[PDB]
RNA sequence: UUAGGAAUAGUUAAUAAUAAUUUAUAAUUUUGAUUAGAUUGUUUUGUUAAUGCUAUUAGAUGGGUGUGGAAAAAUAAAAAAAAUAAUUAAUAUAU
């Protein structure tokens, strides 16, 4: 079970055992109800296990659900950002800059008087 | 690819023909014995024409020597030690193949020469970029290395399974 | 209708600002008169043109720049008081009113010379213009202040500017400069006045007009003008000798490539020049560089400067000779706009390797030229190069005049 | 390999094109350059035949 | 390096234990040497007292005929391959050996085969490789038929006339309209051969 | 091409190889040729979960009331190496904390140094920008005893998981140059005793017996069950 | 396609792909058994790529120098009839 | 030239072109010579950088100490001139008829 | 999987915008009016201007002068320390700067310190040398920090160094610092000048006379 | 090397390819379906009048009937039959001069005509994947390898040219004692 | 609203950027129709006009260079001898970044590329007091092959050529 | 090719001219031009005794991005696309 579109994993019932899963061509496998991806991927993945090599391989579904949010057209594992219509802050109502107040920023902190007041205290 | 022939001539005319004289120039050179140096002669032999003048010889010794140990200095030609006018001809001379002529050093100077003359000049302007020889020591043909050997890929009408004819007129 | 045509609608011509606008709008006409783009414009004689003008829709093609210049004469018959007015503080300055005039021999040099049967006015109209008096007005204003010409380039461009005004029109070049300097003296050439005064180039291309302008401003007079030395050796006049020297200075003609962007025209005035400065002086050339020691500095410093120029400038003509049409035969104009470099400047580069606008940006600089030498520059750097040598020297035994010869006989054949 | 120095003279004569003198001297030279003797009178041959 | 070649097979069979020193100063870093080099030196590396110092010393050859673009040649990798026993040096890839063993016991079990000894047309050779065939298989026809307008049909067509009737030609052109042209039609002859092809299949 | 596998072989397209030569494909494209490249995304990617709890500072925030308390800025501090430490060892991290700028020590990736490979740089120069965690290197690469005639570009000298040794035989100060080291074939004789080549040309490593149990397993001829 | 395997290098990044293509040596040296085992099969494809090359190569030798002899009988036929009928007119 | 006679790689003094024909012959031109003279008309610019200096590594290591290396710039900007101090002796074997046989400084 | 084909030229390799769907409709006259009232809301010009057809970010000389522009978080320093960290970001934060700092440099940093908030400024200057700067500290470096840390009376931040030192940079403590520290010692230093131990209240009871 | 790629058709190096032989097919039932054996490039060109290098021939997927089997009985002679038909000259040429490309199933359809060995992916899933250890192999290569003439000549033969004269052909060739 | 489209063009195209803001802002003011959603703030509010800094520049005085200099609020100016000195960096570098063409333009703004006008008339329509300047329509409004059958004459001839 | 047949032009040639400041008695067209209309062409179709009449669906595409060898790039059941994914067969798609 690696892709989305073929639900392998889903199919658990269809067979009875290994032999079972084993000996079912593509005939068998459109006759218990399965459709063609799935059935095809089955066969392929038996095909390859009885020619040495074990179902080992990455389960493709969170990335590609991670590229399916972006809006290329062949989802060739590109990221193309959505441009919206106002992208400035100036045309989102805000007039200009955001001016820090450098009065209230220039204070000193709450630690920094108690550390004043104990160093009064110790010099004293 | 503008080398001014359109046609396909397979001999060579007038212009191209030069008449040449093997002349052989000596040069004192120094060797390194057990005992220390001693003089010997390095001989430099070029084709130059027979109207030619002897600073044309020079010339042709200086762009033909393919040595940095020979051309070092600016030299002057002599026979039998009396130096030659270099604004005469060799035939004022009685220049032959026998001849034999030296080239005499003056090792205090530096030859300051400036090749802006390619090596194989002639009439046609066909000079290779390349050539790193004179044309009187290249053979006249060789195997071609730099190409590629290219078969026919693309069939004019015949494509297939029957060759009725072939759409040999196309 | 030119704008200039509502500044002399009745206005009060003595004010100031109004002979200033008056002289920008005309420069602006004359300036938009040379650098009109004439890619699709032709003049061919139509025969279905004669008893009117051009088409309607043949108008940009056919009638817009006769009229354009037959406005510039027009307008020139009425502007030509206001801004250069008679000899008796000045409205104009002198550089502007050089510009203007720079801008009127630029349009008056390349006027409608072709005639139809359809114009109404008079053939003698599609003449350049006569402007004997406006130079003489530059030169009397352009005298009158300290400071005119200075070693600035765009100063050497003005001097190359002003003598060639003063060769064109017949004018005398010393009025551009004070009397005092031209003191003491009866009579002085326009070469010898050039000579005298040119600054010290900095590029190849100012020296190479400047050499031409000597040439040109003295046809008959080129031996005065050039004839530093006596019959047996002796330097005469050293004021030509440091002329000569400044000319050929070690700014523009001491690398080794300082001939780049010399054309096949450009090289044959070079060795027009070094062949006229041999043979004026040939006495004290045949004297002094073969065994001789001079203990006078200006004279090794010729001497080393015109081997200097020789020697580039017959390398220059092996290499149009030898390497025809050549990448190291190709030429370009001095501080020629090359916008790859521009273009790799005003972009980021994430990746420097890869260079935006890469396959127009190598094909394009401003004028880059594959040089060749035709039949008229061969035919006369055959003659230029045998004139360079000595009398007494074969020319048969010179394999460059024999090599340009042959190359003549071969891309004739 | 050098027997298609032999194969383009071969197709020079198919393709109803005259050999110059200059194609069979780079035969000979090719295939002698290459140890083909028998390959070089084979030229010889073909020239002859011509 | 022809010149070098001789000094270090000179000092080689002289039997001096110095070519090396001599191939390394002079021959290794700036020349375009060859694999024959290491082919006279494997010999004064076999003369050595130990055993690791031979082993060390051609394993570093075969390093630098990796570094400085000299292949080994065969020669060298058979003389290395007849001291395995004692050096245990791998002179062959990974790749030559199994394309060898799998090469080698198929070709001895082809050559001990009897059947498969019969020769194979569709394998053994090319049957014809020139573009065009070697004798007539009657094609083409050069005439038009019935309901065949367009006669030449230029581009692609060996039509060169009409089938039957025609405007008058002149020159090569009626003689080969009448005469001279291919016809397949014809139920007595076939299109003629050239000279002199046509008199001995008269009959 | 210069250098094809296995020659010119196309019954496959992965007979050629992932790359068909080890010069890049395109002219127009110079970061295609063909090197050794390291995995920067588990390696650039340092652990964040050693700065939770931890109150970082910007630069630009100077101002009295964003100030933090001495202790809770020296552990930020502390936190700050952690995390630039966790992942591994930079070339200009290793370099800063050794003498003369650690000119003439032996730096190496930890994989140079395992298998049949190695290889190793000997610092020649360090030019350290602003950001003292990066910059440019430049050493001489010596791979199986055989080294370069100049020093190169230490590729992915900025990406963690470097190594050295400090030894102070090889430190070099900044008055003199730092020299090569030496090719044990060409320049310094050949020792059997001093260093052994562990590979050579035409020659593969053994198979190791857990492989070929592996692939034995896998392929199915083992008898492999839970 | 190039596989990749469950037990390669993960990419624990949330901005790309979820496991990169550095493989387990291991995975290195079974590839390199699958690549001899490769390596046999377009070993023999070469080979019967020349063989076949030089086949073609020698026939159309002898068809071509077949067609030579024929051609040169056929245009010296040819020469000499056009010179017989140029003589007649 | 440790190992081959180079005819002018060696001289005895600066070679006196003009200072007209300066820029045009001296590009591309070598000499040794013997002491750390410097030639007029140039401002003395010595290489510190280490970036700059250590690609003479095998040239200070296997062959003579490199000391100093100065880069000459003129009053023009235009002839630059590489000035590398060397300090003897050669770690190379000099051959007699070699041309640094001639120089005191490579042969003590 | 590359944008070589989806996006212009000039933005190859190109990460860390904003967005780079912008940069490539700006001459669109909607969006080169958006990109011009941008920068004036962006300050430091004079002039309207747009930037660059192939440059996404600011121009170097254009970012250079908004950053020389920009006023600084701390305004109005009443401290001689606070005066240097303004020397510091005009040095050592300048806009693409190539000059590291100096442990002579910390060492005027910390020699400064008057009032508690002073360390926390002096603090981060360490902070901003060992991980920023990447600078190898001096041998006297805790030295310098040890009686930077007294002045204001911190003892438990010269206790934490103790602890883990190389986190932090010193590669050189003494002896008699870790038993000061510790409270092995009662003491850190001898002063050379004074002939005292160090800090004046553990001189009332070990010297009882001064000594040259 | 598009903007957006044509997502059901990818393939590599760009258009027009390298050539390849393929087996390409109608768009008809399966019941009429057959296959031409073709040369192509790797990308198809459909804008053309010619969609295809050379044609090799034609393959029916469909057994026949064994319309054959009362003129000689061999063994296995009236099982069905396979009919295809193939250009084995023009095969030659664009294998050997040309180097084509070849898919597994044309492989496997040339393989059964003798002309190729079987292909990579015909699988006998009974018998593995060899394990290869270079001790063993280099032991097989020192215990029978062949002499260096003896290959470099049976290369000369298999890959430069067969027909070389002996030397009782070469008396042959030489002229007689009228121009001897 | 064809006026505030033609405007708006020449003042992005003329660099003017206040002038075009406030001419949205003013569109959006009066009830243009297409313009009642574009609504543009006013960056400039507190800068005086362009042609009061000139006036002012000709006749404090460290204020009075740099009117013109636009600040965020939280900027602050250099010393008046090293911001003159970063005045005229910005000044060569402006003019060196608009001297630079753009390589397939035609020597054209982005405004001039493909705004070909012809009148209403031009394509099947006729005299409106309402539309002053109106660009004719596009060809996709009048499809062939949807007005006559194949083989069939349409009665327009001269509404696809431009 | 037009049931009611007349003018056309970023124009023709030369050229030391890339990137045409010049020269010319320039160029197309009543042997049918340009424009307007209809309009992919094509011995593949149909019919007949028919060199007649009648049909057509290969294709291409100067401003979307100077990238790329080539713009053909905003969407096509294969043309299998760099590890033998699978290559027994039929549905090969709905699923
Ligand atoms: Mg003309």
């Amino acid at each position: 079970d690696i892709h989305r579109l073929r639900p392998t994993s889903d199919f658990k019932a269809s067979f009875k055992d290994w032999n079972d899963l084993f000996t079912c061509d593509k005939r068998q496998l459109r006759v218990r109800g399965i459709p063609r991806m799935t059935r095809d991927a089955i066969r392929t993945a038996v095909q390859a296990f009885q020619n040495g090599n074990p179902p080992e391989r990455f389960d493709t579904k969170e990335e590609w659900l991670y590229y399916k949010q972006f809006k290329t057209v062949d989802y060739s594992y590109r990221v193309i950002p959505e441009l919206p219509e106002k992208y400035r802050p100036h045309q989102s109502g805000i007039d200009q800059a955001p001016l820090p107040d450098y009065r209230e920023i220039n204070k000193m902190p709450q630690w920094a008087e108690c550390e004043e007041r104990r160093q009064s205290k110790k010099t004293v | 690819h503008d080398t001014d022939r359109h046609y396909w001539r397979a001999v060579t005319d007038d212009p191209r023909v030069q008449h040449l004289i093997p002349l052989r120039i000596r040069f004192k050179i120094f060797t390194w014995v057990t005992s220390g140096w001693e003089q010997r002669m390095q001989v430099v032999q070029i084709m130059a024409p027979k109207d030619s003048t002897i600073a044309q010889v020079k010339d042709l010794v200086i762009v033909e020597n393919q040595s940095p140990y020979l051309c070092v200095s600016s030299f002057h030609l002599a026979i039998d030690g009396k130096e030659l006018d270099p604004q005469k001809t060799l035939g004022e001379y009685g220049i032959t193949e026998q001849s034999q002529i030296d080239a005499i050093e003056q090792n205090d100077h530096l030859l300051h020469r400036d090749d802006e003359r390619p090596r194989d000049w002639t009439v046609d302007e066909i000079t290779a970029e390349d050539v790193k020889r004179s044309p009187y020591k290249e053979m006249e043909m060789q195997p071609l290395q730099n190409l590629a050997p290219r078969y026919e890929a693309r069939p004019k009408g015949y494509f297939g399974r029957t060759y009725y004819s072939g759409m040999k007129q196309s | 209708p030119s704008p200039v045509d509502e500044c002399l609608r009745g206005g009060s011509s003595l004010d100031k600002r109004l002979i200033q606008e008056v002289r920008e709008r005309f420069v602006s006409f004359c300036r938009e008169y040379v650098l009109m783009d004439t890619s699709g414009m032709k003049s061919t004689i139509l025969s279905t043109e004669l008893n009117a003008g051009p088409d309607y829709e043949h108008y940009d093609r056919r009638l817009r720049r006769k009229r354009h210049w037959l406005a510039i004469r027009h307008r020139f018959e009425d502007v030509r008081y206001v801004i250069w007015p008679d000899v008796v503080n000045p409205s104009l300055t002198a550089g502007e009113m050089l510009e203007a005039l720079l801008w009127l021999d630029a349009a008056s040099t390349f006027c409608v010379r072709k005639v139809h049967p359809s114009d109404l006015g008079d053939k003698s109209e599609f003449l350049p213009l006569d402007l004997q008096r406006e130079v003489e007005v530059v030169a009397c204003h352009a005298r009158r202040d300290l400071d005119f010409f200075d070693p600035s380039a765009t100063s050497l461009e003005q001097f190359t500017a002003c003598a060639a005004l003063c060769v064109n029109h017949r004018v005398p070049f010393s009025l551009f400069f004070p009397a005092q300097d031209v003191c003491g003296d009866a009579s002085v050439s326009t070469g010898q006045c050039i000579v005298a005064n040119a600054p010290s180039p900095h590029t190849a291309l100012g020296a190479v007009r400047i050499m031409a302008l000597i040439s040109e401003g003295s046809g008959s007079d080129i031996g005065k003008t050039i004839m530093f030395s006596d019959a047996f050796g002796a330097v005469t006049r050293f004021g030509i000798l440091r002329g000569l020297s400044r000319v050929m200075s070690v700014e523009a003609f001491g690398c080794k490539d300082a001939l780049e962007n010399v054309n096949e025209s450009e090289l044959c005035i070079i060795l027009h020049f070094c062949a006229e400065v041999r043979e004026q002086n040939a006495a004290f050339f045949r004297r002094y560089e073969a065994s001789e020691e001079d203990s006078d500095p200006q004279q090794v410093s010729f001497l080393a400067k015109y081997q200097q120029l020789s020697q580039i400038a017959l390398a220059r003509c092996k290499r149009l000779l030898y390497h025809p049409d050549s990448p190291r035969a190709q030429v370009m104009s001095e501080d020629g706009y090359i916008p790859l470099v521009e273009l790799q400047r005003h972009a980021e580069g994430t990746n420097k390797a890869a260079l935006i606008h890469y396959n127009l940006g190598i094909r394009s600089a401003q004028g880059m030229r594959r040089v060749a030498l035709g039949a008229q520059s061969s035919a006369r750097l055959a003659e230029l190069v045998s004139r360079l040598e000595e009398a007494s020297a074969r020319v048969s035994g010179n394999t460059l005049v024999n090599d340009l010869v042959h190359h003549l006989s071969h891309k004739a054949a | 390999i050098p027997q298609e120095a032999l194969h383009w003279l071969l197709r020079m004569i198919v393709d109803n094109f005259n050999p110059q003198h200059v194609h069979y001297i780079a035969a000979m030279k090719t295939l002698q350059s290459a140890g083909e003797l028998d390959m070089a009178r084979d030229v010889w041959k073909i020239m002859e035949r011509q | 390096a022809d010149m070098h070649l001789q000094v270090v097979e000179t000092m080689v069979g002289c039997g001096t234990m110095k070519a090396n020193d001599y191939f390394v100063r002079n021959v290794l870093r700036q020349f375009s040497w060859d694999s024959r080099f290491l082919e006279a030196l494997y010999v004064e590396y076999r003369r050595q007292d130990d055993v690791d110092m031979w082993a060390e010393l051609t394993k570093r050859a075969l390093v630098w005929t990796a570094r400085y673009n000299a292949p080994a040649s065969e020669r060298l990798r058979r003389l290395i391959e007849d001291d395995y026993d004692t050096i245990r040096v791998q002179t062959r890839t990974f790749r030559e050996l199994a394309v060898f063993q799998f090469r080698d016991v198929e070709e001895r079990r082809h050559s001990r085969d009897v059947v498969n000894e019969l020769p194979n047309p569709w394998y053994d050779y090319v049957a014809h490789a020139l573009p065009f065939p070697d004798r007539d298989a009657g094609y083409p026809d050069e005439y038009g038929d019935l309901g065949q307008w367009r006669a030449p049909g230029g581009p692609g067509s060996p039509v060169r006339g009409p089938g039957y009737y025609a405007p008058p030609m002149e020159g090569e052109h009626q003689r080969g309209y009448t005469a001279e042209w291919r016809d397949l039609r014809n139920p007595m002859r076939p299109p003629e051969f050239p000279t002199p092809w046509e008199r001995k299949y008269r009959q | 091409r210069a250098d094809p596998l296995n020659g010119g072989s196309s019954m496959t397209l992965g007979s050629k190889g992932s790359k068909l030569s080890p010069e890049p494909h395109r002219r127009r494209m110079p970061w295609t040729a063909a090197k050794e490249y390291v995995p920067g995304v588990v390696l650039n990617a340092r652990d964040k979960m050693v700065l939770d709890g931890v109150q970082l500072l910007d630069i630009e925030s100077i101002d009295r009331a964003s100030q933090l308390d001495p202790l809770e800025v020296l552990r930020a501090v502390v936190a700050t190496r952690e995390y630039n430490i966790s992942t591994g060892k930079n070339i200009f991290q290793l370099a800063s904390q050794a003498t003369y700028n650690g000119r003439g020590q032996r730096f190496y990736r930890k994989e140079w140094q395992e298998g049949t490979y190695d290889k190793y740089v000997t610092l020649s120069a360090i030019d350290f920008d602003r950001d003292g965690n990066k910059g440019t290197a430049y050493g001489y690469i010596t791979f199986h005893g055989e080294t370069t005639t100049r020093p190169v570009q230490v590729d992915f000298a900025d990406v963690p998981g470097w190594y050295m040794d400090f030894v102070e035989e090889r430190a070099v100060p900044f008055t003199g140059i730092v020299p090569p080291p030496p090719s044990i074939g060409t320049d310094v004789p050949v020792d059997p005793h001093s260093y052994r080549l562990k590979a050579y040309p035409y020659y593969d490593a053994p198979n190791p017996p857990e492989f070929v149990e592996r692939l034995l397993k896998d392929r199915g001829v083992l008898p492999d069950t839970p | 396609r190039q596989i990749r395997p469950y037990y390669n290098l993960p990419s624990k990044s949330e901005h790309g792909r979820k496991m990169t293509g550095f493989l387990t040596p291991y995975r290195h040296w079974m590839w390199k058994q699958n690549e001899l085992w490769r390596n046999v099969h377009e070993a023999q494809f070469e080979h019967l790529r020349r063989v076949y090359k030089r086949q073609w190569l020698e026939s159309f030798r002898v068809n071509a120098d077949e067609y030579i002899y024929k051609y040169n009988i056929t245009k010296a036929a040819q020469l000499a009839q056009w010179e017989c009928e140029m003589k007649e007119q | 030239a440790a190992s081959s006679p180079v005819p002018h790689i060696i001289g005895s003094k600066h070679i006196d072109v003009p200072r007209e024909h300066r820029l045009r012959l001296l590009p591309g031109m070598l000499y040794l010579l013997d002491g750390d003279t410097l030639p007029g008309e140039f401002t003395i610019n010595r290489v510190l950088d280490p970036t700059a200096l250590q690609y003479y590594g095998r040239l200070s290591s296997q062959i003579v100490t490199v000391e100093a290396v100065r880069m000459l710039v003129p009053d023009d900007l235009r002839l630059l001139c590489n000035c590398i101090t060397f300090k003897g002796p050669l770690h190379l074997p000099v051959a007699p008829y070699a041309s640094l046989a001639s120089l005191r400084g490579a042969s003590q | 999987a590359s944008l070589r084909y989806r996006r212009p030229y000039w933005m190859m390799f190109l990460k860390g915008v904003d967005n780079w769907k912008i940069y490539t409709v700006i001459q669109q006259p909607d969006h080169q009016r958006t990109e011009m009232l941008y920068q004036a809301w962006l300050g430091g010009l004079d002039r309207p201007y747009t930037r660059p057809k192939c440059m996404a970010n600011q121009p170097l000389w254009l970012s250079k002068k908004r950053h020389m522009l920009r006023k600084e978080r701390l305004d109005g320093p009443e401290t001689p320390l606070e005066k240097y960290v303004l020397e510091w970001h005009k040095k050592f934060h300048s806009f693409q700067g190539t000059e590291r700092p100096t442990p002579d440099d910390l060492h005027t940093a910390l020699d400064l310190v008057e009032r508690p908030l002073d360390l926390s400024y002096a603090l981060q200057l360490l902070g901003q040398c060992r991980n920023l700067n990447n600078i190898r500290f001096a041998k006297e470096t805790f030295l310098v920090f040890l009686e930077a840390c007294l002045r204001v009376g911190r003892r438990d931040c010269a206790e934490y160094a103790l602890e883990h030192a190389e986190p932090l940079g010193f590669w050189f403590i003494d002896e008699d610092h870790r038993r000061y520290l510790q409270g092995e010692q009662t003491w850190y230093k001898l002063s050379p000048l004074d002939n005292l131990y160090y800090p004046v209240e553990e001189n009332a009871k070990l010297n009882e006379g001064r000594k040259p | 090397a598009r903007a957006v790629i044509k997502r059901r058709s990818p393939q590599l190096w760009g258009a027009p390819g390298a050539p390849i032989i393929r087996m390409r097919g109608h768009h008809v039932v399966w019941k009429f379906q057959s296959y031409d054996l073709v040369v192509e490039h790797t990308h198809k060109r459909r804008n053309s009048d010619i969609r295809l290098l050379h044609y090799l021939g034609k393959h029916c997927p469909h057994p026949q009937k064994s319309l054959w089997s009362p003129d000689t009985p061999v063994a296995q002679d009236r099982h069905l039959f396979m009919l295809t038909t193939v250009d084995i000259d023009a095969f030659k040429y664009w294998f050997g001069v040309k180097r084509c490309r070849l898919s597994m199933k044309p492989w496997a359809l040339l393989a059964k005509a003798g002309l190729l060995p079987p292909s990579l992916t015909q699988n006998s899933k009974i018998m593995p994947k060899p394990l290869f250890d270079k001790e063993s192999l280099m032991r097989y290569y020192l215990a029978n390898r062949k002499d260096e003439d003896v290959m470099a000549r049976e290369k000369y033969l298999n890959y430069e040219n067969s027909m070389v004269k002996t030397e009782e052909e070469r008396a042959a060739e030489r002229p007689v004692a009228p121009y001897l | 609203p064809t006026m505030v489209k033609f405007y708006h063009d020449c003042l992005v195209r003329n660099n003017r950027p206040r002038e075009a803001s406030s001419l949205m802002r003013l569109a959006a003011e009066r009830g243009v129709h297409g313009y009642e959603d574009k609504w543009e703030a006013d960056v400039y509010k507190g800068r005086p006009l362009d042609s009061e800094v000139m006036n002012e520049s000709e006749g404090q005085a460290s204020s009075l260079a740099f009117a013109s200099l636009m600040l965020r609020g939280d900027q602050r100016p250099l010393p008046e001898n090293l911001q003159a000195l970063l005045e005229e960096e910005t000044t060569r570098n402006i003019e060196a970044e608009r001297s630079v063409p753009v390589p397939f333009s035609a020597g054209l703004h982005a405004t001039e590329i493909n705004s070909v006008f012809r009148p209403r008339v031009y394509r099947q329509l006729w005299y409106k007091w309402q539309h002053i300047a109106n660009r004719y329509r596009p060809t996709a409004a009048l499809k062939r092959r949807q007005l006559a059958p194949r083989d069939s004459p349409t009665g327009i001839p001269g509404f696809y050529r431009i």
